[PDB]
């Protein structure tokens, strides 16, 4: 299980106190091989009425609706994946779908418009890399926590625009800092080589966030 | 309290 592996990876790095290093050698912990294929580039919280809309870095759009269904529009602009409450995955198109799915598709297009016109694409400088959906999300005062169906957990921090993408299959983390510089690390190498105070702080917070996901299944 | 990602 991805989240459990992630909790272990984060305990291990954090128990090592990586910032309390005489000689921090954070560069030697980079692993460009573990760069994620997918992360969330943009999002819009319309959850008080409809759901949470988001764009992945491949330009695909998705919505986790309030009724616990999910609609994914692929980056071709017409292919859909729909996920009913019982988890049934199906392939459809905007051009050919059930009539009952019109309100949802209309909503997705509205959200996609807002996101396309007004929001910045996180990680737009990065060349990445099956298509994950948003399993669950929540917000704190500090951050939004997005858990994708491929096991990845992304945590975006509001105040300083820093972000973590935690990749349990690679035991890795990608950190996008205040400068929009994107660096991908193997967590066990952060244990050996150490890291800056700011990243160690975000990793401590990340473990609390994975605790919250594991405790709210 | 942002209701969307970075503009």
């Amino acid at each position: 299980c991805h989240l459990s592996d992630m909790l272990q990876q984060l305990h291990s790095v954090n128990a090592s106190k990586p910032s309390e290093r005489g000689l921090v050698r954070q560069e030697e912990a980079e692993d460009p091989a573990c760069i994620p294929i997918f992360w969330v580039s943009k999002w819009v919280d319309y959850s008080d009425k409809y759901g949470l809309g988001y764009q992945l870095c491949d330009n695909s759009v998705g919505v986790l609706f309030n009724d616990s269904t999910r609609l994914i529009l692929y980056n071709d602009g017409d292919s859909l994946q729909y996920i009913e409450r019982d988890g049934t995955e199906s392939y459809l198109t905007v051009s050919s779908h059930p009539n009952s799915l019109m309100k949802k598709i209309t909503l997705l297009k509205y959200f996609r418009n807002y996101m396309s016109e007004h929001l910045l694409k996180a990680g737009a400088n990065i060349t990445p890399r099956r298509l994950p959906y948003l399993r669950t999300w929540f917000r704190t005062r500090s951050a939004i926590i997005l858990h994708l169906s491929n096991g990845s957990v992304q945590i975006n921090f509001f105040q300083d625009h820093t972000k973590l993408i935690l990749c349990p299959l690679m035991a890795a983390v990608t950190y996008i800092d205040e400068k929009r510089d994107f660096r991908t690390y193997r967590l066990s190498l952060l244990e050996e080589y150490g890291c800056c105070k700011e990243l160690a702080s975000r990793l401590r917070y990340a473990r609390t966030m994975v605790d919250k996901l594991l405790s709210s299944r | 309290p942002p209701l969307h990602s970075t503009a």
